[PDB]
């Protein structure tokens, strides 16, 4: 899943 | 199912009283008398057996006066064996706050945790009480020494001098009579077995119908020690006072 | 040891137009360099004008459908039949996956429908339920191939207004059905020229106030 | 959390235009070694419905008895159970992929692929795929294991699309299924000779064959290879 | 466990268990609760068929619950224990979450919380308890009085009595306390407070104790000398 | 299903009575007579087995019980209730005293263990209390010999001599006259026949009497050798013999 | 004795009916439901003149667009309210739209029968349920121990109720502006309560689609209250 | 991830980006890091997409259930030390979250919490948070001070922002800018980096690293 | 009489009374009607009110896309076996993929409502539905009473007063078994056998309820103008  | 044969320990009659707390009361009324004095330099737990048979093993015997800590001994009037769990349980409870904080149980702490105890019987679980009235006689540096009183509900109060058990009506206003506050232990001793020689439902008063004990800093040096009487030790303090 | 997951390929694609929105994917499902099924549908209409596909590990995705599908049913149930809004359902489907946060499904969603204004929406969802409205998503094996495509072709990126001097982009505009079915076919083709997970057919479902639409296309099957 | 102890090796399956073939060759083995001769793979429910399975033997035996019990417990207060309300062939499936993706989910798979393969009962053909990771999916041929890699490529051959089903007898889909057995005898190291065939057709019911053998098979040209490059005698 | 539903309905649409609880409070000791301008002030009488009491040691009747709020009580004393405790832990557990201290109307709602509780239980009775309680909301100077009691109803006065003739001295309050203009100092508070007791009590002997709450955690016990100067300054002026 | 008697049985009734323990204690007068003397060393515990149908074989009918090596009990109450307790006293000595510190709980101890379970049967949900008073007899290396009495309500007390049971107000009676603490075992064992001949209406016979003592260690009864540290049990069952050789010089 | 979950000869369930006769000793509530609003009045009976009657709360915020008043035994009321709130909140959570009264209504109900041998009695408290949402518009449920809630376009609660209601009965109409149905409630509840109707001893509040639930000041519903003896003295 | 927050003179802004990658792919561009929990409270994002989303918004809800039971809304210190209470319940679970709670409260003036899912819970007046934190310092450090202009504040906020979208590959989109006062906050719009960037180059003089 | 103290205490003459003041709740409950053809089945309930300004309970609940029930007695307990029904009817899909036979549900009924029978501490349900549905085997009817007891049957009617709908519905029998493919017909015949228990009033437009499910139909719920059609 994608970070920020 | 099961509900019909619930006697229902835990409610308030009409009046706001706990039925089964005020049945244990009169149970325990029927006890050997206890009595607690407090000097300014100790204290005295006093007690009388239930009426002796001459063939009872006197001496090996502890029936109304039991250890807690080293600093700390209680009274019994009522039950002997709902005593003893309550007992063992307070021994444990004072143990853990040693092993908890390195420092002896604060009395009114132990005293608190016990009438807590007593007190759930009353408000939940559906059992019946402990029929069981306590003296609990010791020393620590907050408060020195102190007496208290817990019964069957669950209530505890402070004392300077107490009784439990069976005439504490005769008993509590001759203690009122002749106790003073700057009393030394000695004295405190005479008065004891003084309320119970003309309380007691007995002929006379005796050695082997007794059990006593003292806590006070006569050991050396701002430090206490528990002395719970042999029964020649009995016998002597019961000539010693001139009762026989 | 035992690997409880696995991945079968494919890839999908959801457009947004102004009064409509459409789900594509293709048919093909795969495991490693075998071929399983040259036509395994995985968009579904799910009912209250939603369209749902969960693409990555099939397993997953078709469980996770289920769960949606039978959570627009209880929501009728228990709300007095009223209609499960697009915006619902994508906070729903948060909860669905969240739900699975140390044990993930192993999937890219995308659902697609009609926002309450009546106007096209799409949403999409990573593994673990973090998700977003937007015109324009690719999601699964050819994802990074068709993604910047959109960009360009959907929300005029890198686009300037001939001799403006790189200074005015080129406007926005809401698309054509026409225009955007273009676009998905273009899209899949491209797809399956460079990647081997993707091809066999292309399903689209439509999604407009009248209801859901199919549109069926052969793609190349090597 | 598991490793496949005595195995079963492909499941190969297609449709026909009335019906569905498939096969299973009889053997258990052991790793490398042959051990077991004459296990069925196959396993019929109802007269409608043949369940083939590849993978652990152990846990096919376990399934066998949930089928078993799962007609029982369908004819419970079940007036219909042999009409109306018999079991279909997606029931089983989907009982069947529910479990694998319970047991796959709780770290503890039925290490098997499974071919459901079975007429509807408003005659429709049904053949469906599921495995130890829950995965599924339908295709006009279906095939685990070397059969995936080697039935595959022949039964597509003669059922490559939807449309060439009805175009498909029983006799066509039959000579590919059987001469698809034959070649994974050919090249598949866990593979036997003898193999079960089951036809489940919506006139003519459910045929089950036992003790099939590959036959007809090409070795002469065996006598002419000598060496391994530039020997000669 | 035990099961047993205690607390039910009679086909009057009375609980009786909650009702006798209310008994239970009505026998107890009295207390009354009176607020100042700028205070609060807590009076409880000891029922005097008791010497030889140790005062030192003997439980006091007002408990701090934190350093800025009090609770009172009347009726069964072991009862009282329960709450209080409940009551503390959750003080210090407020200040741990919420970093702030309790206001007296969020102690006072989860006390009453606790006592409800008791009454659709299983296996358990209601709590044989009213309880006053009284402080200051952190940074606040506007005085808090609440009561609660068995049913978990719980509400504010300006001034409240609970126990033995309880409605003798909420008679006495109702007519001697005014709303417009309440005591509008400490002295003058207290003052009122013992008066009211002294309407019920017996001589203002080792018979009333008096506590006082100022705001920002500011209470102190009045002792013998400083209650009796009271008592003895309001039959000086009661000869008239 | 499963029990749901949460509540006690026993409660005070408004005179402060215990209903059970009273009636407990009523069951127990019921029962045949049994007693315990001690002597100076050692202790006597002795009852009437008295026998259901003389097709019953009462040699298999074991009234007095070892619970240690150094320690036995005896009742008189309903049977069925102390055989249970025999087994759970047993049981109680190792896991709450043999299995911590490696050797058998004094007298007092176990007595106390005793004491606790039955005092549990007078207060927990859904049981009555148990209908049997025991005198338990045993010997410890730090306090000697001892003799305690157990009954219903939980209560313990340490005798010289005692009886329970049927006759018990009469043969207390006449062990007071007979007691006193120069008594050598075999004098003790004596007046225990006499004071139980008083008691009993048929034969009177070591077949219709149980009697066992608590008394030397007996390295004959052991088992083994090679430990000089163990020396045996000091627990003994008289034999049917040994008690008819008693009874001709009575 | 006799079982907590008993069935009446005539079929009811005793505790149940029991409850039913401790929500009549309640004091009175009032609603009034028209199409620019729900209005929810209460009867405050405060027990002596002491007694600082703003602390007394029968009226409760759910969420922004539901309200609540309540009768009879109001502690009771409490874990009602709080299941509601969580209810309310959970479900613009789990879907980001606000929840149906409806639904709100029957998930407190579905609270009322779990009780037996858990909790160990019915409750003893009746409430008035108030909303506004999307589909329903305006809306107004009396909520009972019984696990049974009926929509009303008016209905009264407590001790005066069965005269509130014939009361109700007559002035309801489907065209009542929120001005007169605020009026109505304090009209009658100024006749079923004992003392005398003033701003401390009455409260009102209602639930706008605009603004949402709102609980009146003393100083705006003593207004309204001399705006209703003018209305009546001058015909 | 980039994102800040400072307190100031007139208030507090808060400033984020809008990048989401996955490894080196751009994710998405568009993501909305600021959640606006109530009209007078601020949550910022960082670390883990969903579980930021996911916690950051439950909080919202626990704020809500917190002012109806309470008819108060609820201090920045109290609705910081929910999250982070629940955070460290799951300490060693594998969330990942850096971010700030960011408010005004009568009782407490304008307040700044930083929150990580470590269970760190830090008061202050400056924090930068996320794989750009450093860039955006640098800017933010060398041209605070105390006194700034709501005006210059904006500037300086958005600037560091765009510092960070510059050099840190994973940071970039869009600038999204907010303002928080007594009165509570208000939103100063969103700015894409696309022709931020050359507007800023253009009118500041500065980026002179990069061909013009 | 000193045996009606629980559901676990079995009379003299072997009855269960809490089970039968249960079926008396019943009783007391707004008639409603079943009946069915061979291809379509339907449920009429008569709607009570509290008074002029309250609503209609509701007094039909969907099940399934092929089956639902009418109630008459206690509502929350028709909510309860209801919910359970949507369950197992929903267990029945996901797991097997196969509609749930309308016999099973009136088998799974009656086994959950025997439980409450024979042990303590529990109660009865305190309703009785009328389940109807279309599946593999045609349309259906069944009746429970929360004793356990399920029947099916053509048509029947339930609540005060369903006696006069039940004799009716006994005479019609031979022509409303037979109104197949017509689904307003079968209707207006369940309209008709409700209106023999109606006294002192008559169907208005929201006091009617009525439900269908049927070969090509889901089971849908008619309310408010919808039934202004049928009066
Ligand atoms: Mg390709």
């Amino acid at each position: 899943a994608p970070l920020x | 199912g099961s509900r019909r044969y619930d006697s229902r320990t835990t409610i308030f009659s009409p009046e706001g009283r706990l039925y089964q707390v005020e049945y244990a009361l009169e149970s325990i009324s029927h006890a050997g008398t206890a009595i607690g004095i407090m000097a300014s330099d100790g204290i005295v737990l006093a007690a009388e057996r239930k009426v002796t048979s001459t063939l009872l093993e006197q001496d090996t015997s502890t029936e109304k006066l039991y250890k807690l800590n080293d600093k700390i001994a209680v009274a019994v009037a009522g039950l002997t064996a709902d005593a003893e769990i309550l007992i063992n349980t307070a021994r444990i409870h004072a143990q853990n706050y040693l092993k908890t904080y390195n420092e002896d149980i604060p009395v009114e702490i132990l005293v608190r945790r016990l009438s807590d105890i007593k007190q759930g019987y009353t408000q939940h679980g559906g059992l019946r009480p402990f029929g069981v009235s306590f003296i609990y006689a010791g020393y620590d540096d907050r408060y020195g020494y102190q007496l208290y009183t817990s019964n069957p509900s669950g209530n505890y109060t402070g004392w300077k001098a107490i009784s439990v058990g069976a005439n504490t009506s005769a008993a509590q206003t001759l203690l009122q009579m002749d106790y003073k506050d700057d009393m030394k232990v000695d004295d405190a001793i005479e008065l004891a077995l003084k309320t119970l020689s003309k309380t007691t439902d007995s002929s006379a008063l005796t050695y082997d119908r007794l059990e006593f004990a003292t806590i006070r800093k006569g050991a050396n040096d701002g430090e206490v020690y528990q002395k719970i009487f042999k029964p020649q030790e009995i016998k002597d303090i019961l000539v010693k006072t001139g009762i026989t | 040891q035992f690997n409880p997951y696995g991945d079968n390929g494919g890839t999908i694609l959801g457009i947004a137009g102004e009064d409509f929105a459409v789900l594509a994917g293709d048919t093909r499902n795969i495991t490693d360099y075998s071929i399983n099924s040259r036509y395994e549908p995985k968009v579904f209409d799910c009912g209250d004008n939603i369209v749902m596909s969960a693409n990555g590990f099939a397993a997953d995705g078709d469980a996770l459908v289920k769960r949606f599908k039978n959570s627009v049913k209880w929501y009728h149930f228990d709300h007095n039949d009223k209609k499960l809004s697009i915006n619902s359902a994508a906070r729903n489907i948060q909860h669905l996956l969240y739900g699975k946060r140390f044990f993930p499904y192993y999937v890219h969603t995308i659902i697609a429908g009609l926002d309450e204004d009546g106007k096209g929406a799409v949403y999409s969802f990573d593994p673990v339920g973090s998700y977003e409205r937007e015109q324009c998503r690719a999601g699964g094996a050819a994802a990074s191939l068709i993604m910047p495509f959109l960009d360009n072709q959907v929300n005029f990126k890198n686009q300037y207004e001939p001799g403006t001097n790189g200074k005015v982009k080129k406007p926005l505009k809401y698309l054509s059905v026409e225009e955007v079915i273009k676009l998905v076919r273009d899209s899949f083709t491209s797809a399956t020229e460079r990647h081997i997970q993707v091809g066999d057919g292309l399903e689209i479902l439509i999604v407009t106030k009248d209801g859901v639409r199919k549109e069926f296309y052969e793609l190349k099957r090597d | 959390t598991q490793q496949p102890i005595v195995t079963g090796t492909s499941v190969i399956s297609m449709k026909y235009d009335n019906g569905v073939i498939i096969a299973a060759d009889n053997l258990g083995s052991y790793g490398s070694l042959l051990r077991f001769n004459g296990v069925e793979r196959l396993i019929p429910v109802g007269d409608n419905t043949v369940v083939g399975i590849s993978g652990d033997i152990s846990d096919m035996q376990h399934i066998e008895r949930l089928l078993k019990d799962l007609v029982t417990e369908n004819a419970y207060d079940n007036p219909l159970a042999d009409a109306e309300e018999a079991l279909e062939p997606s029931y089983i499936f989907e009982y069947l992929a529910t479990v694998m993706y319970q047991r796959r989910s709780k770290m503890n798979p039925l290490w098997n692929a499974i071919i459901v393969a079975g007429v509807q009962s408003n005659g429709d053909q049904f053949l469906r795929y599921v495995n130890l990771l829950g995965v599924t999916y339908s295709s006009p041929t279906l095939a685990t294991g070397f059969g995936a890699h080697m039935a595959n490529p022949l039964l597509r051959k003669v059922v490559d699309r939807e449309s060439d089903i009805p175009k498909t007898t029983v006799q066509v889909a039959e000579e590919a299924i059987v001469n698809a057995m034959r070649v994974l005898y050919y090249r598949d190291a866990r593979s036997s000779r003898n193999f079960s065939l089951a036809i489940i057709d919506k006139n003519t019911g459910l045929t089950f064959k036992k003790n099939l053998q590959v036959e007809n098979m090409k070795w002469d040209f065996a006598k002419d290879i000598k060496g391994y490059g530039t020997q000669k005698i | 466990g035990y099961d047993r539903a205690l607390s039910i309905f009679s086909p009057d649409g009375h609980i009786f268990q909650v009702e006798y609880a209310l008994e239970a409070v009505k026998r107890g000791t009295c207390a009354v609760g009176v607020k100042g301008k700028n205070c609060v002030v807590l009076g409880c009488e000891r029922r005097s068929t008791l010497k030889l009491q140790d005062t030192r040691i003997t439980p006091s009747k007002v408990s701090k619950i934190d350093s800025h709020v009090v609770l009172s009580f009347s009726g069964l004393n072991a009862d009282s224990r329960i709450l209080i405790e409940k009551a503390r832990v959750e003080a210090q557990s407020h200040r741990l979450t919420l970093e702030d201290p309790v206001t007296v109307e969020y102690l006072t709602r989860y006390v009453a919380g606790v006592q409800q509780r008791y009454t659709q239980s299983g296996g358990v009775r209601p709590f044989g308890v009213s309880t006053l309680i009284a402080g200051f909301d952190p940074r606040d100077d506007e005085p808090k009085l609440y009561q609660t009691e068995p049913s978990g109803i719980y509400s504010s006065w300006s001034a409240q009595t609970i126990g033995r003739n309880s409605k003798t001295v909420r008679e006495f309050l109702e007519k001697n306390y005014d709303r417009k203009e309440p005591p509008a100092t400490v002295e003058e508070c207290v003052k009122l407070t013992v008066r009211s007791l002294l309407e019920v009590v017996q001589t203002g002997a080792k018979n009333i104790e008096i506590t006082v709450v100022k705001p920002d955690s500011d209470i102190v016990a009045l002792s013998s000398e400083e209650i009796n100067q009271y008592v003895t300054q309001i039959e000086q002026e009661k000869q008239e | 299903m499963t029990d749901r008697y949460s509540f006690s049985l026993t409660t005070f009734s408004p005179s402060g009575k215990l209903g059970q323990i009273d009636y407990a204690l009523t069951a127990v007068k019921q029962g045949v007579t049994s007693l315990g003397i001690k002597a100076t060393n050692g202790v006597v515990i002795a009852t009437e087995k008295k026998s259901s149908s003389p097709l019953a074989m009462s040699e298999t009918l074991s009234k007095v019980s070892l619970l240690t090596p150094d320690i036995g009990a005896v009742y008189s109450g309903m049977g069925p209730d102390y055989r249970v307790l025999v087994d759970k006293s047993r049981k109680v000595a190792h896991t709450s005293y043999k299995r911590i510190y490696g050797e058998y709980p004094p007298t007092k101890l176990l007595v106390s263990e005793v004491a606790k379970i039955m005092q549990e049967a007078t207060q927990s949900g859904g049981v009555r209390p148990f209908g049997v008073s025991l005198l338990i007899a045993g010997h410890d290396e730090f306090n000697g010999f001892s003799l305690y009495q157990v009954d219903p309500s939980g209560s313990y007390f340490p005798w010289k001599a005692t009886a329970i049971g049927k006759g018990s107000v009469a043969a207390k009676t006449f062990l007071e006259k007979r007691w006193n603490d120069e008594l050598e075992l075999e004098d003790a064992i004596h007046i225990a026949l006499l004071t139980l001949k008083e008691s009993v209406e048929g034969e009177f016979n070591g077949d219709t009497i149980e009697l066992a003592i608590i008394g030397d260690e007996n390295p004959d009864l052991l088992g083994y050798t090679g430990i000089p540290t163990d020396k045996g049990p000091r627990f003994r069952k008289l034999t049917s013999q040994e008690i008819n050789d008693r009874l001709e010089a009575l | 004795d006799r079982g907590v979950s008993t069935f009446s000869p005539e079929g009811r369930l005793f505790q149940v009916e029991y409850s039913l006769e401790a929500i009549k000793l309640g004091s009175t509530a009032i609603g009034i439901a028209t199409k620019e609003g729900v209005v929810l009045g209460v009867e405050k009976r405060a027990t002596s003149p002491l007694l600082e009657s703003d602390s007394i709360e029968k009226i409760v915020e759910i969420d922004r667009h539901i309200g609540c008043a309540m009768s009879g035994l109001t502690a009771d009321a409490r874990s009602m309210i709080e299941h509601a709130r969580t209810a309310a909140v959970t479900h613009n959570l789990y879907y980001d739209e606000d929840i149906n009264v409806e639904s709100l209504t029957q998930s407190v109900c579905d609270l009322a029968l779990r009780f037996g041998e858990l909790m160990s009695r019915p409750f003893g408290v009746a409430l008035l349920i108030a909303g506004h949402d999307a589909d329903d518009g305006y809306q107004l449920f009396h909520a009972e121990p019984s696990g049974t809630f009926y929509r009303y376009n008016a209905k009264a609660i407590g001790s005066g109720s069965e005269g509130a209601q014939a009361e109700l009965l007559n002035e309801w109409h489907s065209s009542l502006t929120l001005k007169e149905a605020e009026l109505l409630v304090l009209k009658i509840l100024k006749q079923v309560m004992e003392e005398k109707l003033d701003e401390n001893n009455a409260q009102l509040s209602c639930i706008t689609k605009q603004d949402g639930f709102k609980i009146y000041d003393n100083e705006k519903t003593a207004e309204l209250i001399k705006e209703l003896k003018e209305k009546e003295a001058a015909e | 991830t980039t994102t800040l927050a400072f307190r100031f003179q007139g208030g507090i802004i808060v400033a984020v980006d809008s990048r989401a990658t996955a490894g080196n792919w751009v994710a998405s561009q568009t993501v909305k890091k600021v959640i606006e929990i109530n009209p007078f409270l601020l949550g910022t994002m960082a670390g883990g997409a969903a579980d930021c989303q996911f916690w950051e918004t439950w909080l919202g809800s626990q704020c809500r259930l917190h002012e109806l039971r309470e008819k108060e809304r609820i201090s920045v210190a109290a609705a910081s030390k929910i999250l982070s209470n629940l955070v460290y319940q799951y300490k060693g679970a594998g969330l990942s979250m850096g971010t700030m709670i960011c408010g005004y409260t009568r009782k407490e003036g304008p307040t700044i919490y930083y929150v990580d899912s470590d269970g760190t819970r830090l008061k202050g007046d400056i924090f930068c948070v996320g794989s750009g934190q450093t860039f955006a310092y640098g800017v933010l450090d060398s041209n605070y001070k105390w006194d700034l202009s709501v005006e210059d504040a904006l500037y300086l906020g958005k600037r560091s922002i765009l510092a960070a979208a510059h050099r840190d590959a994973y940071s970039g989109g869009s600038v999204n800018l907010y303002h928080v006062t007594e009165d509570g906050w208000i939103y100063h719009g969103n700015h894409d980096v696309g022709e931020l960037f050359w507007k800023v180059k253009e009118e500041e003089g500065s980026f002179n690293n990069v061909i013009g | 009489n000193n045996y009606d103290g629980d559901t676990v205490t079995f009379s003299p003459t072997g009855r269960l009374f809490q089970v039968e003041y249960a079926l008396e709740a019943i009783k007391q409950g707004s008639v409603t009607v079943g009946l069915r053809s061979n291809t379509h089945a339907v449920l009429v309930a008569l709607k009570r009110n509290a008074d002029e300004l309250s609503s209609y309970q509701k007094k039909i609940i969907k099940c399934d896309e092929h089956m639902g029930l009418s109630l008459a007695g206690l509502a929350p307990d028709a909510r309860v076996l209801s919910n359970y029904l949507r369950q197992q009817c929903n267990y029945s899909s996901l797991v097997f993929n196969r509609k749930l036979a309308v016999e099973r549900a009136g088998h799974l009924l009656c086994d959950k409502a025997q439980k409450n029978t024979q042990s303590y501490g529990g109660r009865p349900y305190g309703v009785g539905l009328l389940i109807i549905g279309y599946d593999k085997s045609g349309a259906h009817l069944l009746e429970f009473q929360p004793s356990g007891n399920v029947t099916e049957l053509y048509g029947t009617a339930i609540g005060a007063r369903s006696q006069g709908a039940k004799t009716y519905l006994e005479r019609t029998l031979d022509t409303f078994i037979k109104i197949d493919g017509n689904p307003d017909e079968l209707i207006k015949a369940g309209v008709e056998a409700i209106s023999q228990s109606l006294r002192d009033e008559s169907l208005t437009v929201d006091n009617l309820s009525i439900a269908i499910v049927g070969k090509d139909t889901p089971f849908t719920i008619y309310d408010g103008e919808a039934v202004a059609k049928y009066i």
